[PDB]
């Protein structure tokens, strides 16, 4: 193909924009964003020891759930969406740094692929975290409906109380998963960055 | 690595030698010329830095007064072959008291190239083939003769043969421009036109080297005098 | 799979694939044909040029006055056997003052070809050799193989697209014995027609021949004398 | 498993596969047979016609090792031609030393030493041909031994090698070969080969016979054309 | 086999036409389609920070008021969804363009083969993510069908009928991530193909003095 | 990797040498030998696959020297190789030290030749075990067995082959009784051993019996006619 | 050329059948298929498949009378039926012809049999796509009537009409991409055959 | 352990009967059926361009009984035993091949992998043949459910075209099943006849 | 570990009973069950060529009792015990081969690899036997739910047309299972008998060390 100094350079600018962001994220956004989740987990609302008080009593219309737990779900949900955005920006940046395909000097390419495969674990888990939260709504909504359908069984009220604790338990887990999603990822990038951003090339043999 | 040097392919080729001819595509573009009035060889120096002296690096050296040389790919592989080529050339005159013909020059080089081997030999034997594409020209009582040689070791009489990275389109271009009785000065013209077109750098006296051989004039290396004239007389 | 690495490893069917691929490399190159009458023998070699600017390769190697050979296979691999075959023929006249018999020479060349085969590390020769010669018993056409096997043939065509050439040789084999030197070249060149496609057929430029005879020593012709040999023949 | 990759590596069942493949390489060769009797040892070889372009007598599988010693080979042809010169140079070094012709038991033993020497190392390969060594002498008489890819000598009253083997060996067992004479052996040797080979893959063939014994005056000699065709006509009686 | 003179030439013309058609795509249109989705994502419609007003509140007290779809998300996919399906159509011809350049099949000189295999593997990987989005695009519309119906059917529970609105904020947050990768698909596949264009269009040496 | 060539296994074994032990066992022939008071006898299985084969052309009893006999069990390819190599030694012994080589040094030199096969990775062990007999003026009858590994020791009663396990058991049963050692009655013990294991009652041409005595230090091979006499007539 | 008593009469019957497999498929591979390749690429350039504006595909739901199927959806499916039906038939005939072209398997590694599987791997991936295309055809009207039935259960839910509206847009684009796979089914297969046609046999040497 | 000659004599005669059947099955039965199945794929009763006989004019109250399609089921009446024939006979070929597996030992045991490739295809064939009876069942169930939903919702006319599509979907599958049955006999006898030399003698001859 | 004398006896009696059962498995059980099903296949009960008359059409309505197929229900009395028996016997074969596993060594392990291949071939049979148990319970679940569904739906008749197909598909499967069970008996015989040398004695214990 030919050369287009304008339209083709707009692609290089898109890469230089992600390269400018990547250095700005590592030096500024990531160290602050990782620390914000630390104080987020230290919040006394997530440190609650006794979950017997957060059990939502059902009146068996006068039907409602625990609002404090829902607010805890409303606080964690943006943090789950924030890491998914940062996960896609790094995944795109790692793909644009892949050099040409050659048999020799391909060890550094496999290093970039090894770090790239570490992201796949985060792509699946982060989507499973939000899907599991939305699944709790249907589980707790049907448990009350089944109790409202047949006004006999009292285990559905205990099932809601269990799912009240089941959400809070998985919240503290996900908060640690979100914090580890930034922290471990930020360490992996620093562990493979400096001289291994361009592992080989720009060296050659003095002759041919 | 999980393969041998002499292992045959299912298509009847050598893994080793096939990559030899595959390796020479990264060399420097050079073209030989055979004319009715003499033989002409040109080579691109391919200098990677101004601090590197293009005068010290020589890809065309004088074996005998008749015969020149050419180099491509790895330079030291050619130097190893030219050393013994100059020894047997003087061994010829040491016995028969005459200059070695251009054909007997390539016969000695073809023998040295065919000896490549590893096991069942002495440590002083060359294990792998050379990545050089050789062009041996010269003029004798038989007249101008130009031969082509690849890592295989064959030699064939040809008017012009292109070597190096541009040898693909150059050899087809040398066919079109060169015909019939075209002489030395007319050969240098079409030579520097095709070479300057294919190489990245523009033509300069220090970026390339040129030499010719005539029946009455022996091998003459062109100095700054002749080099600066032919580049502006293109 | 794992049996193709070297010559020493035998296949479970009892076949050496390196020797098999050695015969494949012979089919990868110029096709030559030769034949013998009760008197004269001719070797028709097909010269091929890589491009039109480059000239045609030399497929004929002169051995002795009574012996000549054509090469089909990897080019430079014949140079080692060439200088060896020439040295053996000189040593015959250097000691016995007699030309070495044609059948005895090929038996000695087949020995040097077979020795590196079974020994690991030595590459087998990947070039086929069609050799001819004349003696008191008449001319001889000896075709060899990279496996070191050599036969005795009235006419043989080797190389790529030699199928239709051999079929032509078999039906006309009865004539090859009774024809004179002129008719041997004619039908010998028309046998080379089947080795090439229907576009490029034959020219005097890319086709060279050689002949040996009763009172005639082995000679090599390329263009000049070949032009009247080709012309005057229907194809 | 990778246990067959070399001859120096033993099978976990205690076998050598590379030498066994060399025996399977002999199974690809054409059928050759030989028989010994009181008068001498009779040889025969099936010569396959690949194309009409071959001269009469080409692809000769009958090798002359020494004056009293002939040989017939089945396998890779060049491997036999290479060993044939080894056997000729060996018998020549014997007469140059001890001053007489080497007996068949001594020659077949020293050749087997060269055959088995190539089965020992990893740097070489065994011979891809199995051959027969006949001899005749007034001191001994008709003698026939057989060497295999493993380099072991086997004496036989009659034997068969090549592709079709077991079928030809049984036909030899059906008739006692020691009482018959060389003149009548070439009749049966011709009749067997006609029964052994049928036209399926290969097209045509010819009969190559060899004589050693009293009729040849203790010298390896090929069959004459007149007597060979005469024995073939008697063998054509079974074909008609 | 038996190759018809007319039928083969019809393909050979179309072999070159589809080959030159992708060259026009690989050169002019891919750098353009990278920056088109960039201006699409920079649109403030996808960048809205507050998702409270971005949901589709349902009126649940049957004569209960008609509950329509979400016109905000539907208008967003009106721009995004045609680009998602168009991308897959562009990649299929690239898959054809890569499979059209498959070199003459041989045992050796596979260096040009491994380049095309790794590129085709990554194009199929992106194509899988595109059709995976197309499933979730049509799936959320089926999610709204069950959520709104079950919420309007059950009037006793006053919470979960409001909790189905969280899927509206869920689709918006996922859409912004899907259109984010949608932009990268043109950029990632361009860098893979453009850098390797050396031996992709010519996966043959075809220098064989033998 | 260690299962192919000769290198030290993680358990300390050598598989290339052990696969050879199965190669001697693969030959399909069982051999037994017993050292008596005045004599040493060897009895091995003589197999004739086809009637076209000849007797004297195939034999398992070889003579290293006049006073030393040799029997071989395994793939015959390795059988003839060691015997020629052993004759290059036993004869060389007389050229240097000037007397018939003892059975002690003959087994020591042949072992050293086999020890190099195991130590040097270029070569391979040989697939035949060697049982050497003879007599000396001090220790009398000598019976040794050399494995391809290079180990050899004095064996009162030795066995080899597929039935070696069952052969060793019956050889123990005879010695457990303190069997009186006489020449021909010991020849029975070696023959009755192979006879009771396979439950056949072999023909005279199906076995090969060597003998050596104090009266006759020169190795001898028992005549098949004399074999028939001590098979049929004496089964007792 | 055999031993056992297997009947040559019926063997001649399967020979003529396998000779019919050889003769017909050679006319299918090098004549019928390249004729269809020209017809499939032009069938894509037809306005039937390639169209920019799909707003003509709607969900005429009255949610009370009957709710029928979208006209342009049914018409295009009826045009898609001969294409999927023919490509499944042709690729199954080439698969059997490929099994006939597979030589007698004895021993050794032949580079021929290697890609002969790859040619089968190509048709295997095509068969999976075609079985899925026909499977989606039955799922289009099955999920359509179920969505309209759910609309009759909850007439106040407008998501069903929008879902049927969005499915019809996906049904169209799938059909266009199905034919592109049908074109690539013949085109890629026909190309690979012309790339190496000498590898399927080892004789006439 | 001590072998039982009575158990050996029974099983050996059983496999010799399988070998006797295999001879008449492959060399005789298959070619006669291949020509019959090839003529049935060419028969107008199966191959038809005009599907108008497959139309489903839905008439949708107690209503009335809805029967099946006469053209499909009568065509299924011949199809079902043809599928039953290819299932049972390929199971007999599979049983014969499983009894041809040689003994185990390490000397030159290669080349037997050809047998592994033989039933590797028949394994995929039995999977397709199992789905043929299942697809025939899925037709009566899905067509009946669509008419049942049509009777429950007369205001949805999508089931009228749905039953019509199911009628044409099964009919197109019927012809494709016969194509797989003819190819089952053709490819099987083709692979066996090519490999039979080393299929009957996996290890060759000792 | 430490153990008493009764501990070895409890295991030894199990080793003796399972060994004698495995010996009676190969030379008694297998040759008896091969001809047993072969007589059932030749018996006119399973040999019926007409699958149209084996169907049991039921009316579509004090509603009359609707029985199942008399042929299929009677033939499953032959099929079901044979499915449970073979599954129980293969387990005794799988277990008895596991007791023959020699002391695990890191080399010369091919004798163990032979037993591993035998266990995988028996596990493949055991899996197909468990699939036969599903087939037995499938006909009762498919015919039962559908006929009542065909009973409650008088508008759609073709439900019974599938019920007619359940009768033909069952008899086709009822004969195919016992045909495979007899084949399984034949496969277990040829695999164990030919490999009996390396199954019982995987290691010759010829180690000179």
């Amino acid at each position: 193909l030919r050369v287009q100094p304008e339209a083709q350079a707009k692609v290089d600018v898109f890469r230089e924009d992600l390269c400018t962001k990547t250095e700005n994220l590592l030096g500024s956004y990531f160290p602050k964003k990782i620390s914000e989740l630390d104080a987020f987990l230290k919040e006394p609302a997530l440190n609650e020891a006794n979950l017997s008080n957060l059990k939502a009593p059902l009146d068996i219309g006068p039907v409602n759930c625990n609002e404090k737990i829902v607010v805890l779900l409303q606080r964690l949900k943006p943090e789950i969406k924030d890491v998914i955005e940062q996960l896609n920006l790094v995944t795109t940046w790692l793909q644009l740094q892949i050099p040409r395909i050659e048999d020799g000097n391909n060890f550094g390419v496999a290093v970039q692929e090894k770090v790239f495969e570490l992201m796949t674990s985060l792509h699946t888990k982060l989507e499973g975290f939000h899907t599991q939260i939305s699944k709790y709504f249907s589980e707790r909504g049907d448990a009350v409906t089944k109790a409202a359908k047949q006004p006999h069984v009292g285990d559905y009220r205990q099932l809601v109380h269990e799912l009240d604790e089941a959400e809070y338990r998985d919240i503290r887990l996900m908060v640690m998963e979100i914090r580890n999603a930034y922290a471990v990822l930020y360490d992996i990038i620093l562990k493979n960055f400096e001289k291994l951003k361009k592992p080989r090339g720009e060296t050659k043999g003095m002759i041919y | 690595y999980d393969r041998g040097v002499n292992t045959f392919s299912p298509e009847g080729r050598l893994f080793q030698v096939e990559y030899a001819i595959e390796a020479i595509k990264l060399g420097s573009t050079a073209i030989g010329i055979q004319t009715s009035e003499g033989v002409c060889l040109a080579v691109e120096k391919r200098i990677t830095s101004p601090l590197m002296e293009p005068s010290s690096i020589e890809k065309i050296v004088e074996i005998d007064a008749h015969i020149g040389c050419a180099m491509s790919g790895l330079i030291a592989d050619a130097k190893t072959l030219i050393d013994k080529a100059r020894v047997e050339t003087q061994n010829h005159w040491f016995t028969y008291n005459e200059t070695m013909t251009v054909e007997s020059v390539t016969q000695a080089v073809s023998n040295l190239a065919l000896q490549f081997g590893e096991e069942d030999a002495d440590p002083g034997a060359m294990s792998r083939p050379f990545g050089v594409a050789l062009l041996f020209g010269g003029v004798d009582e038989k007249g101008p003769q130009l031969f082509h040689m690849d890592p295989s070791g064959t030699f064939v009489q040809c008017d012009a043969r292109a070597i190096g990275s541009a040898s693909e389109g150059a050899q087809s271009s040398l066919q079109e421009v060169y015909h019939k009785s075209m002489t030395l000065k007319e050969a240098i013209k079409s030579s520097l036109i095709i070479l300057k077109q294919v190489m990245e750098e523009k033509l300069n006296a220090t970026n390339i080297e040129l030499a010719t051989v005539q029946p009455g004039q022996n091998f003459h290396m062109f100095t700054k005098e002749e080099l600066e004239e032919v580049i502006k007389d293109i | 799979n794992q049996y193709d690495n070297d010559v020493t490893v035998w296949s479970p069917q009892g076949r050496i694939h390196q020797i098999e691929y050695a015969m494949e490399a012979v089919k990868q190159g110029s096709a030559t044909v030769g034949l013998k009458s009760k008197t004269h023998a001719v070797l028709v070699a097909l010269k091929r040029a890589q491009s039109e600017l480059a000239a045609h390769q030399k497929k004929i190697l002169h051995v002795d006055n009574h012996i000549g050979i054509s090469i089909a296979g990897l080019t430079a691999d014949a140079r080692l056997l060439c200088n060896f075959m020439r040295q053996e023929c000189l040593d015959s006249r250097f000691v016995f003052d007699r030309p070495l018999p044609v059948s005895r020479l090929v038996s000695l060349i087949g020995s040097k070809t077979q020795i590196p085969t079974q020994r690991y590390g030595r590459r087998p020769y990947g070039v086929g050799l069609l050799i001819a010669g004349y003696d008191d018993m008449g001319p001889h056409i000896f075709q060899t193989c990279p496996s070191a096997n050599y036969f005795d043939c009235r006419a043989m065509s080797i190389g790529a697209r030699s199928q239709s050439a051999r079929t032509y040789l078999e039906r006309h084999m009865s004539e090859f014995m009774e024809c004179n030197l002129n008719e041997l070249v004619k039908h010998g060149l028309r046998a080379l027609r089947e080795t090439l496609p229907a576009e490029q057929d034959l020219t005097t430029k890319n086709v060279s021949i050689g002949i040996v005879g009763k009172d005639l020593e082995f000679t090599i012709y390329d263009d000049d004398d070949v032009s009247p040999f080709l012309e005057g023949l229907e194809e | 498993t990778g246990y067959d990759l070399s001859a120096s590596t033993f099978s976990p069942d205690g076998r050598v596969f590379q030498v066994e493949y060399a025996m399977k390489a002999v199974e690809n060769s054409s059928t050759a047979i030989g028989i010994r009797c009181k008068d001498g040892v009779v040889f025969g070889v099936e010569k396959l016609v690949l194309s009409k372009l071959y001269e009469e007598g080409s692809n000769k599988r009958l090798f002359n090792v020494d004056r009293h010693v002939g040989m017939a080979v089945a396998g890779l042809l060049a491997d036999a031609r290479s060993l044939a010169d080894i056997a000729r140079e060996e018998a020549s070094n014997f007469r140059s030393n001890f001053g007489y012709n080497i007996p068949l038991k001594h020659l077949a033993d020293r050749v087997a030493m060269y055959v088995h020497a190539y089965t020992l190392y990893s740097a070489v390969r065994p011979f891809g041909c199995s051959f027969m060594l006949g001899s005749y002498s007034v001191n001994d008489g008709a003698q026939l031994y057989m060497i295999d890819p493993s380099g072991v000598s086997y004496g036989y009253w009659g034997c068969a090698i090549g592709k079709a083997r077991q079928a030809a060996k049984t036909e030899i067992e059906k008739l006692q070969m020691k009482e018959m004479t060389c003149r009548d052996v070439v009749k049966e040797v011709a009749k067997i080969i006609y029964i052994v080979h049928d036209e399926v893959k290969d097209k045509a063939f010819e009969l190559e016979l060899s004589w050693v014994g009293e009729i040849t005056n203790g010298r390896h000699e090929i069959v004459p054309k007149d007597v060979r065709e005469e024995a073939e006509k008697y063998a054509k009686e079974s074909l008609k | 086999v038996r190759l018809s003179g007319e039928a083969r030439k019809q393909v050979e013309v179309f072999r070159q036409n589809l080959f030159q058609e992708a060259e026009e795509f690989l050169y002019r249109f891919l750098p353009q389609k990278i920056i088109y989705l960039n201006q699409l994502l920079q649109e403030d419609s996808l960048n809205v920070a507050d998702l409270t007003s971005l949901r589709a509140p349902l009126d649940i007290p049957p004569k209960c008021g008609f509950l329509p779809g979400n016109e905000k998300v539907l208008s967003l996919l009106a721009l995004v969804k045609p680009e998602v399906w168009t991308l897959k159509e562009k990649c299929i011809l690239v898959i054809t363009w890569i499979q059209h350049l498959i070199p003459k099949i041989e045992d050796g000189n596979d260096f040009g083969v491994a380049i095309q295999e790794k590129v085709l593997e990554r194009v199929n990987a992106v194509k899988t993510k595109v059709e995976a989005f197309q499933t979730t695009i049509s799936k959320y519309f089926s999610e709204r069908g069950d959520a709104v119906a079950k919420a309007s059917k059950e009037t006793h529970v006053m919470d979960y009928r409001a909790l189905v609105h969280e899927r509206d904020e869920a689709a918006y947050g996922e859409l912004r991530a899907m259109v984010l990768d949608l932009r990268a698909f043109y950029a990632e596949l361009y860098h893979i193909i453009s850098s390797n264009l050396e031996k992709i269009v010519n996966p043959k040496g075809e220098e064989k003095p033998s | 990797f260690d299962r192919h060539i000769t290198i030290f296994s993680p358990e300390g074994r050598l598989y290339q040498v052990e696969y050879a032990f199965k190669a001697i066992n693969q030959g399909g022939l069982t051999s037994v030998a017993v050292r008596g008071k005045d004599c040493a006898v060897i009895v091995t299985q003589k197999k004739v696959p086809d009637k076209l084969l000849d007797s004297s052309t195939v034999t398992h009893l070889f003579k290293i020297t006049e006073n030393i006999g040799c029997v071989m069990t395994g793939m015959t390819a390795d059988s003839r190789s060691q015997v020629q190599r052993a004759r290059y030694e036993a004869a060389n012994w007389k050229y240097k030290y000037g007397y018939e080589i003892p059975v002690d040094m003959l087994c020591k030199r042949i072992a050293d030749i086999s020890q190099v096969y195991t130590q040097n990775a270029e070569m391979r062990p040989l697939g035949c075990c060697m049982i050497l007999i003879g007599i000396d003026e001090e220790q009398g009858p000598q019976v040794y067995k050399c494995d391809p590994a290079g180990y050899y020791c004095g064996f009162k009663a030795t066995a080899a082959g597929v039935k070696q396990t069952e052969s060793t058991s019956f050889l123990e049963k005879k010695v457990k009784k303190k069997f009186d050692w006489t020449f021909e009655q010991t020849v029975e013990t070696a023959i009755t051993c192979l006879s009771t294991v396979l439950s056949i009652d072999f023909k005279p041409s199906e076995i090969e019996v060597g003998v050596v005595t104090v009266e006759n230090p020169k190795f001898r091979i028992l005549t098949e006619a004399e074999i028939d006499a001590h098979l049929v007539a004496l089964a007792e």
